[PDB]
């Protein structure tokens, strides 16, 4: 009945059925998810955070609102009070290994640049009827995209292939979610596996293309289908058709259900704009992405690169520094770019600190000590 | 030097030179890293010998004799030193540099405490000398340090 | 000089290195014996949980 009322798009009687479920089973997941969805419907951005925090204070677990708040805090680079909130919710969670709490912890750890514990928590939380599809999508995204970047980079190559057992794990997760998760997501995710499987079959990409074409024939709205099609046409050296699809992706208005994919598409579109001299549309797309998100990694790196190319060193240095803070002291290329920008801006102390830390981390970089470290060291006094 | 006889200078090219009051090449030592901070150990009735303490930029602190022969200490450090100061009577050693921390050490090299962390490079840190009367009695537990940083703070 | 040598000879690992040998096994073991499961139509991935 709750599913039917959610499909009928009427909040009152659906909320009544959710109240009946709460009176029946306090540990219901679908009712909490529907209540969170209706709360998002009534209030989105005006004061939704305040009421969500109030409801979290009122009810100890409140897993759906907790997950939405975790997503918001990821969007607002404020993960510290997010981890305080998950701790205070876990203190009175009765049982540690609840599916909702485990899923929230896995999502938090995935958003904190840590794939191992996030994968472990997602696998632990998969043992339930609900959250199975989202958790499986999260583990397979982690397996395929560890650094959370654009799938196909026009700068060089674009596909990423790691060992062989990652594909085996992806296949196991696919055969699990073909009986657990939905069908369209199964088609899209098998298409991703085929596209990123490389020359292992030489036929997975074409059958994925046929499946996606059939999907668009049946349903031309499903965002992951067109996103997979655009990725595949990037793979197949198509130029006009790929930009046509990305353009027709752009015209669609922002839907709350499929925001992330849209952002990703925008990023891909932005890359298509940065490969050519058209930097104005690229910076427009980047400013839109930074308006709709505050934790993107590649977008700010591209913005810093554009600003550095336009010899605006202060803003480029700021963007590169924020990007380096986002990926916590692990990347090396953007560290070298930041060091070069600091050297060119007469900030030798910060450049020397960056060079020292990058040399401590990776001792196999002979290019960086003689290029900027020595010059700054001699220019100190 | 505290005896008023010797003089020590360092170069960013790694050359440390020890001369006399006549400015002659008494001793020359060549290194591979820039030279920033040097000092002379204060005279002491227990030790009565003066050595040159120089902090190199390869995360090391070195003790050199008058003839130029190293004493072999070559104590390693986590951070590159910037400034070095010996307390009166040669009891303490105030070390600053990278990590934005001002630390205290014994003359042997034992860590005791860290004075302050400013969150920026400390260019110059100095100790307050004390004057001891003939046969005076005092604990002299109090110590005073003055720090100067890169942003423009002179703290006490 | 003798202290370091004797300590290295004995070196009772108290807390820090009791069993610290953490290396990814979810992918290392799937190299060892998982291929025979994969070519055939057998799903035992639940059973290895």
């Amino acid at each position: 009945e709750v599913q039917m009322y959610f499909k009928s798009n009427q909040k009152l009687e659906c909320e009544n059925k959710c109240n009946l479920l709460l009176k029946l089973n306090p540990n219901n997941d679908l009712a909490c998810l529907t209540l969170a969805e209706l709360l998002l419907q009534k209030d989105e951005y005006s004061q939704a955070i305040e009421q969500f925090k109030k409801i979290l204070q009122d009810r100890p677990n409140n897993y759906g609102i907790l997950a939405k708040l975790i997503d918001f805090f990821r969007r607002s680079f404020q993960i510290n009070e997010a981890k305080t909130y998950i701790e205070r919710a876990e203190k009175k969670a009765t049982n540690t290994n609840d599916p909702g709490l485990c899923y929230c912890r896995g999502l938090y750890h995935k958003y904190n640049r840590s794939p191992k514990d996030a994968l472990n928590e997602f696998s632990k939380a998969k043992k339930s009827s609900q959250y199975a599809e989202e958790s499986l999508v999260n583990m397979i995204d982690i397996y395929l995209n560890p650094d959370q970047d654009l799938y196909y980079s026009n700068v060089e190559e674009g596909p990423k292939v790691v060992d062989e057992v990652n594909l085996r794990a992806c296949e196991s997760l696919l055969r699990e979610m073909q009986i657990r998760a939905s069908y369209l997501r199964y088609i899209v995710m098998e298409s991703y596996v085929f596209f990123l499987g490389g020359p292992r079959y030489k036929g997975g990409l074409e059958q994925g293309l046929k499946n996606l074409n059939d999907i668009l024939k049946t349903n031309n709205d499903y965002i992951p289908a067109m996103l997979a099609l655009a990725v595949g046409k990037f793979i197949q050296k198509k130029s006009t058709d790929a930009k046509n699809l990305l353009k027709l992706l752009w015209k669609r208005q922002y839907t709350t259900e499929y925001g992330e994919d849209l952002e990703r598409a925008w990023l891909l579109s932005a890359d298509s704009f940065i490969a050519i001299q058209k930097y104005d549309s690229a910076e427009e797309i980047l400013k839109k992405c930074l308006k709709y998100n505050q934790s993107c990694g590649k977008a700010e790196e591209y913005m810093g690169l554009i600003k550095e190319k336009e010899q605006s060193y202060v803003d480029a240095a700021t963007h590169y520094e924020k990007a380096y803070k986002l990926t916590n002291e692990k990347s090396a290329s953007i560290a070298f770019r930041l060091s070069f920008n600091y050297l060119k801006a007469k900030r030798y102390v910060d450049c020397i600190n960056i060079c020292k830390k990058i040399l401590v981390l990776f001792p196999n970089y002979p290019k960086i000590e003689k290029d900027c470290l020595e010059k700054a060291r001699q220019a100190l006094k | 030097s505290w005896d008023g006889l010797y003089l020590g200078f360092g170069t960013m090219g790694g050359i440390i030179g020890i001369r006399n009051r006549a400015l002659e090449q008494l001793a020359e030592i060549q290194r591979s890293f820039p030279i920033w901070c040097m000092d002379w150990t204060p005279i002491t009735p227990d030790y009565q010998n003066s050595v040159l303490v120089v902090g190199v930029w390869e995360q090391s602190i070195a003790h050199y004799n008058i003839q130029g022969q190293q004493l072999g200490s070559d104590k390693k450090l986590t951070y590159d030193p910037i400034d070095i100061n010996f307390s009166t009577q040669g009891e303490f050693l105030l070390v600053s540099g990278t990590n934005n921390k001002c630390t205290l050490y014994t003359r042997e090299g034992g860590f005791l405490i860290d004075v302050a962390t400013k969150n920026d490079w400390v260019w110059n840190n100095k100790l307050k000398p004390v004057i001891k009367e003939a046969g005076s009695v005092a604990v002299q537990d109090q110590l005073h340090v003055a720090l100067t940083t890169n942003d423009g703070e002179i703290s006490m | 000089a003798q202290e370091q040598e004797v300590s290295k000879v004995s070196a009772p690992p108290n807390q820090p290195t009791v069993q610290v040998q953490d290396i990814n096994e979810l992918q290392k073991f799937t190299k060892i014996n998982t291929l025979p499961q994969t070519e055939e139509g057998v799903d035992l991935s639940q059973l290895m949980q």
